RNA sequence: UUAAAGUUGCUGCAGUUAAAAAGCUCGUAGUUGGAUCUCUCUCGGCCGAAGCGUUUACUUUGAAAAAAUUAGAGUGUUCAAAGCAGGCCGCCUGGAUACCGCAGCUAGGAAUAAUGGAAUAGGACCGCGGUUCUAUUUUGUUG
């Protein structure tokens, strides 16, 4: 059945971009999928995004610049120390320039990056560029 | 009329709970009033200068309240002139329990008592009159959020001079930005 | 792009497609830019100056080119409301 | 146990 | 294609897709009152009965249920609710 | 899709957003509760009582008007089935297959579709057991089955 | 024997016709699993000892991890492989540092993922009553 909502979410915006598509229907939603989206978001590879709250799950409908070549996941979550993030990036990210690793750690989701700030480690939950 | 639970009544509480007297006394509704009480009182700021008054009343009250809401609503208006009067029940919100804690933790918190609902609770009572139809929440290219209410659309002429009176209300006490909308229709 | 000093290291910077944002490549002959002009609103005659677009070929074989084209027009307000 | 928080129901009631 | 408002749908289109794949997910049928023409009764029932449902007095046989909707017996009045 | 069967459809229902009780319904909480009561003292489940109610009654859930769900209330007063009533179903259809498995030895067919039955009782009843609905010696058997319908 | 071998594939391959998906369905273990919830009193000089908070996994930090080897400083073995030496006109110095899976300890973090807390209330929190038990002070000491 649906396990991993995250995993489906991006599958769904991936080819709806590849498509060349404006806008996006993601369901259901998470509080995660949310964190996920706005650290994207942030760094402009989305654009903005609006919660259609029903009783029940969310929907999301997400707005789109042409700016995101792919976005996936990583599954399963991996627990991915301080040590070993250079690796995981020079496997998984088109350059040393830009792409994200997103993790949730202990102290909030974010990008690898801002988590080698942070000094902080934590689980692998996607990545974009 | 009015019994604070920390046990100390203010200037506000004071004329208000007199009002409520007054509707006692010259009003039709003497025995419901009779019954009730309310809790607590405020006053604040919204639209330009424009001023708005909050009724706090104890929970279980708050569905016989309900009742004759529109009542008292133009009464005490009239009584207090310009102002716009809402009313919101007084809620509980339990801390989120954590790892660190000591025992205020035995039994666990209800779902009822907990930021998110109390949240929309209170954004139920708000708008009375008016139904909730569907919500909304935007993100902004920020971070920043914002919450779009729709109402019911059959209200509308009774509600639609209030609207950003809520819109302070709801800042005030919750903190989130919200705007209210009428859909066409379904 | 910039190194360090600044310097815009590049033989050219290629040009987006106005619609779907993707890159118009090098060698892609199915893209297109298109000239739309602009008349004077008083007279309803030709001024001399044009707002320009540029559409890839992913978008044309899509058919989906009309479309774009359409409401990037709109956004321009260069065809009407309705 | 059963009978008397029962019948202190009945009593608060 | 390629740009459409998820976010909003006209009523017209929204009448028509399936009562779960809503942008909010709202219910086909609707509460009616029904009223037999030789009584002042007036009955609450569900535009999709099931059962079959009388008006007590008159013991008069108000709907026959089917598949879809219940069908009320002939003459017989009805309005929908809000 | 459908557990046992190839069979993958959407039929269901979707509660409207609105939890708010309309305006034209003139029962109370308790009203609606006292006819729960005799409802079921006419010895109906759960199902039966609300369909009922959503038809005559115009309670479109008890649940909203009530603040309890069903089985609750009945489940408080006293008055509830023994084993929760789609078990109840199960078993007893699972009776029936036999009853006329019995007859028919060589339909193949309907001695396939006992043992879909039986594997169905068993999640369902373990499920009872690990939510303590059930006294964890309860077992399913094909003898007394009879009985327990 | 290792790479080449993405020809053992966790990263990372295949299974319509090249090698290959079980005749078909039920099914226990196994793997996998939808949304949802923002710390406090007894002692000591307002702060330490005392508590606990459901418990874990995850994470960061500390201390412990024999030397040799490996990575790595210093040093013209005449160069280097080495060695742990040497260097100044009796003095001046060296003989560092990192790494050390997993397990086990230590102190922070609380996102993710498990898990618990009240449903015939044998629930929390209040303070009031009885019944039984027994420790010890006190009536200048002993009973
Ligand atoms: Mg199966
Ligand atoms: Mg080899
Ligand atoms: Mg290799
Ligand atoms: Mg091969
Ligand atoms: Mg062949
Ligand atoms: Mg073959
Ligand atoms: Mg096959
Ligand atoms: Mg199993
Ligand atoms: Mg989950
Ligand atoms: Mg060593
Ligand atoms: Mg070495
Ligand atoms: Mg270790």
């Amino acid at each position: 059945v649906r396990m991993n909502v995250l995993a489906d979410a991006l599958k769904s915006i991936n080819n709806a971009e590849k498509r060349g598509k404006r806008q996006v229907l993601i369901r259901p939603c998470s509080k995660v999928i949310v964190r996920f989206l706005t650290v994207m978001m942030k760094h402009g590879y989305i654009g903005e995004f609006e919660i259609i709250d029903d009783h029940r799950a969310g929907k999301i409908v997400v707005n789109l610049t042409g700016r995101l070549n792919k976005c996936g996941v990583i599954s399963p979550r991996f627990d991915v120390q301080l040590k070993d993030l250079e690796k995981w990036q020079n496997n998984l990210l088109p350059s040393r320039q830009f792409g994200f690793i997103v993790l949730t750690t202990s102290a909030g989701i974010m990008d690898h990056e801002e988590a080698r700030r942070k000094h902080t480690g934590g689980k692998i939950l996607g990545f974009f560029f | 009329i009015v019994k604070p639970n920390g046990e100390k009544p203010d200037e506000f509480e004071s004329g208000i709970s007199q009002a409520l007297l007054e509707l006692e006394m010259n009003s039709d509704l003497k025995a419901q009033l009779r019954e009730l009480n309310i809790t607590a009182a405020k006053e604040i700021e919204v639209g330009g200068g424009r001023k708005a008054i909050i009724i706090f009343v104890p929970v279980p009250q708050l569905k016989s309240f309900q009742k004759i809401q529109v009542r008292l609503v133009r009464e005490l208006e009239k009584k207090f002139s310009g102002k716009h009067v809402v009313f919101i029940a007084q809620r509980r919100i339990l801390p989120k329990p954590t790892r660190k804690s000591r025992t205020k933790n035995k039994q666990k918190r209800p779902r009822s008592r907990t930021l998110t609902a109390v949240h929309d609770a209170i954004l139920e009572d708000l708008v009375f009159p008016s139904e909730i139809v569907g919500k909304r929440i935007r993100v902004k290219l920020d971070g920043s959020r914002l919450i779009k209410v729709h109402l019911d659309k059959a209200q509308q002429n009774n509600v639609e001079h209030k609207v950003e009176t809520f819109s302070g209300v709801y800042k005030k006490l919750t903190g989130k930005d919200v705007n209210f909308e009428f859909p066409e229709f379904q | 792009m910039q190194n360090d000093a600044g310097e815009f290291v590049d033989l050219y910077v290629p040009r987006k497609c106005s619609a779907s944002n993707r890159i118009i490549g090098a060698k892609d002959h199915a893209s297109i830019q298109m000239n739309v002009a602009e008349v004077d609103k008083v007279t309803g005659r030709f001024n001399g100056q044009f707002k320009t677009y540029a559409i890839c070929g992913a978008i044309r074989r899509m058919g989906e080119s009309d479309d774009s084209i359409l409401r990037l027009a709109k956004a321009d307000g260069i065809v009407s409301k309705n | 146990r059963r009978s008397k928080t029962k019948e202190a129901r009945k009593r608060r009631e | 294609p390629l740009a459409k408002d998820l976010l909003h749908p006209s009523p017209e289109e929204e009448k028509r897709k399936h009562k779960k794949k809503r942008l909010v997910q709202s219910p086909n049928s609707y509460f009616m009152d029904v009223k037999c023409p030789g009584c002042y009764k007036i009955t609450t029932v569900f535009s999709h009965a099931q059962t079959v449902v009388l008006c007590v007095g008159c013991s008069t046989v108000l709907c026959q249920p089917t598949g879809g909707k219940a069908r009320l017996t002939e003459g017989c009045s009805f309005r929908r609710k809000q | 899709g459908r557990m046992h069967a190839p069979g993958k459809g959407l039929s269901q229902s979707a509660l409207p957003y609105r939890r708010s009780v309309p305006t034209w319904l003139k029962l109370t909480s308790d009203d609606v509760k006292e006819q729960i009561y005799k409802l079921a003292k006419k010895g109906l489940t759960p199902s039966q009582i609300g369909v009922i109610l959503r038809d005559s009654h115009g309670v479109a859930q008890v649940r909203f008007v009530t603040g309890n769900k069903i089985l609750r209330i009945l489940k408080s007063k006293g008055l509830a089935p023994d084993l929760p009533e789609d078990l109840y179903h199960l078993i007893k259809k699972a009776v029936a297959v036999r009853k006329h498995l019995e007859r028919n030895r060589k339909d193949k067919d309907a001695k396939f579709r006992l043992i879909l039955i039986e594997s169905r009782i068993h999640r369902l009843a373990r499920y009872y057991k690990t939510k303590r609905v059930l006294p964890p010696n309860w077992k399913y058997e094909s003898s007394t089955a009879s009985a327990l319908v």
